[PDB]
């Protein structure tokens, strides 16, 4: 009634992501920062996956 | 599948690897056919980030 | 289909194997007849041969009859061939080794992917046997397959300049050979090799068995010799001639000894890298085959 | 040099040295002391180095011959200088 | 130079374990604010001598 | 018996078969690529071999 398999697998799909960009080691800062706005990305492609 | 050049150094290669999850949900038989070519871009990115 | 005798395809008229020589077609023996040498101090002694790998690669998805024989042939003795383990067409062997495949090996040393009107073809069954060894020719490239480039050799000069004395006792002293010349004389024999049908030798090598293989191998030795003469020439470290008495003897040096040369000669075929693996890799095989 | 100078600057030195690496409770482990030991060198700015920096549980090693396969396979390399 | 080479080659960064005692980076490296949220922190402030 | 060769007797002859390429096998034709640059200079491999 208001689950949707597709988003919610989706949704699982960018926890992983996440996950493994969040676990990603970088020496560079600017590749820390956009560790972490990758994180805000994939996390704002799964609202709109929604 | 026509080729994408990513070394997959910055976190936000990740986008490259999401662009072909995404691939194979909305498209799974056309993934299907282009899967191997997909798996030299990912094998980058596996030896790389694993 | 082309039936195979008691004996092997080889005992037909229509697959002799001979070099031009002195004006006419003379049969291998009889130009190795020709061959002299001279030992130096260097031994050459014979280690076993690995066996071959088991695994026998996957033709690819080819369309096209591929030309089997032009490819080994222009590969060993080939006077211009290069990249020969480039497009990897040698793995197309491995179509005719499966049990009642549609494949058929045409005398003219086609693959086709099917029996076609016109075209006489070898026994599957020999070819099968024949298929089921030699398509690794297909694994000569990929590294975790490649054959001994070096050691190997060893064989080929005791094939070659071996005495019956120092066959068996697996080590000869490493021969230099020489023969009275005509002009050109090593390519022009590389090109009269070329031209052989040397898939009907393989065939037989490969699919008879007991007394007729043994009387094959003893048939037909010249002719293995002959090939084994046109590879160490590629190999040799250096081929002069010699002036003697309004006489020129053609001198290669040494047998049995690769000396890896890749850097081309006017007085004989070379092997790009590629071809060396290529030669390792049938030596291999022909060895093995030929020792049992 | 007397003993108590150089004893203890070999004392600075020594305690200076940190090597990447992961910890394991896995009783085969060893250490790619040369991989390790090369990597920090050249602070970590060879493609063997950045490659230790970003997964250095890669270091550790149960069959000694595969210790550097699997560097060479996760370089795509033939070989290490 | 000296005071900084000692410095940086303990690590411009740590953590801290469950044990609670200081591990550091030993691995020089711009601090960047993502940082600030994680387990990590600044080593000149450490105070560790 | 195989056939003599026409070049290793001084006979002349004026059929030959010369082989030739047709309209589809081309050489010397200039070729297209799509090079694509590396992301970032600075990340680039100039060493290990």
């Amino acid at each position: 009634t208001v689950t949707n398999e597709f988003a919610s697998r989706f949704r699982t799909i960018v926890a992983t992501l996440a996950n493994v960009v969040n676990e990603r080691a970088v020496q560079d800062d600017m590749q820390k920062a956009t560790r972490s706005c990758t994180k805000q990305w994939l996390r704002h492609l799964e609202t709109q996956f929604d | 599948l026509k080729k994408i050049a990513e070394s997959f150094e910055d976190p936000s290669s990740i986008v490259v690897v999401l662009e072909f999850i995404l691939f194979a949900l909305f498209f799974p038989t056309e993934f299907n056919r282009i899967k191997g070519d997909i798996q030299n871009v990912l094998l980058l990115f596996f030896s790389r980030w694993y | 289909m082309l039936q195979q005798p008691t004996g092997g395809y080889t005992t037909l008229e229509q697959f002799a194997f001979t070099i031009r020589n002195d004006g006419t077609n003379a049969t291998p023996t009889q130009f190795l007849q020709l061959l002299s040498y001279e030992a130096t101090e260097n031994e050459l002694v014979k280690k076993t041969i690995p066996t071959p790998e088991t695994h026998l690669p996957s033709a690819r998805n080819v369309p096209g009859n591929v030309y089997i024989e032009d490819a080994i042939t222009q590969a060993l003795f080939g006077i211009s061939a290069q990249n020969v383990n480039a497009h990897g067409y040698f793995s197309r062997l491995s179509a005719l080794a499966l049990p009642n495949t549609s494949a058929r090996l045409g005398l003219d040393g086609v693959i086709y992917n099917s029996e076609t009107i016109n075209i006489p073809f070898y026994d599957p069954a020999a070819v099968a046997n024949f298929a089921a060894t030699y398509a690794k020719l297909g694994n000569a490239s990929t590294p975790r397959y490649r054959a001994d480039m070096i050691d190997i050799y060893a064989h080929v000069g005791l094939e070659l300049a071996g005495t019956d004395a120092e066959r068996a006792a697996g080590v000869m002293p490493v021969k230099r050979a020489k023969f009275d010349s005509w002009e050109g004389s090593l390519i022009s024999l590389s090109r009269d090799v070329v031209n052989w049908k040397i898939l009907a030798f393989l065939i037989d090598l490969c699919s008879l068995e007991g007394e007729a293989l043994r009387a094959f191998k003893t048939r037909n030795r010249d002719v293995f010799r002959m090939m084994l003469f046109i590879m160490s020439t590629a190999v040799a470290a250096n081929v002069v001639n010699r002036k003697v008495t309004k006489r020129v003897d053609r001198v290669l040096e040494y047998i049995g000894v690769n000396s890896m040369r890749t850097a081309g000669r006017t007085a004989t075929i070379t092997y790009d890298l590629s071809r060396h693996e290529f030669a390792a890799k049938f030596l291999q095989l022909t060895f093995t085959r030929w020792n049992a | 040099i007397p003993a108590d100078e150089l004893i203890d600057n070999l004392h600075s030195w020594m305690r200076s040295v940190h090597l990447l690496h992961v910890r394991s409770e896995d009783n085969t482990l060893r250490y790619n002391w040369m991989l390790g030991v090369y990597a920090r060198s050249t602070n970590y700015t060879t493609p063997v180095g950045q490659l230790v920096v970003n997964a250095p549980a890669i270091l550790n090693y149960s069959n000694p011959q595969d210790a550097f396969n699997s560097v060479f396979v996760a370089l795509g390399i033939d070989y290490i200088d | 130079p000296v005071e900084y080479g000692i410095f940086v080659q303990r690590g411009a960064t740590y953590t801290i374990n469950a044990a609670g005692e200081f591990e550091f980076s030993g691995r020089n490296e711009k601090w960047d604010q993502a940082l600030y949220l994680s387990e990590h922190f600044p080593a000149l402030f450490s105070d560790v001598p | 018996q195989v056939g003599i060769p026409k070049l290793e007797v001084d006979h002349i002859s004026f059929s030959n078969v010369v082989s030739m390429m047709t309209a589809n096998i081309r050489t010397g034709d200039d070729m297209a690529v799509e090079r694509v640059n590396p992301d970032d200079v600075r990340a680039i491999n100039i060493r290990n071999a």
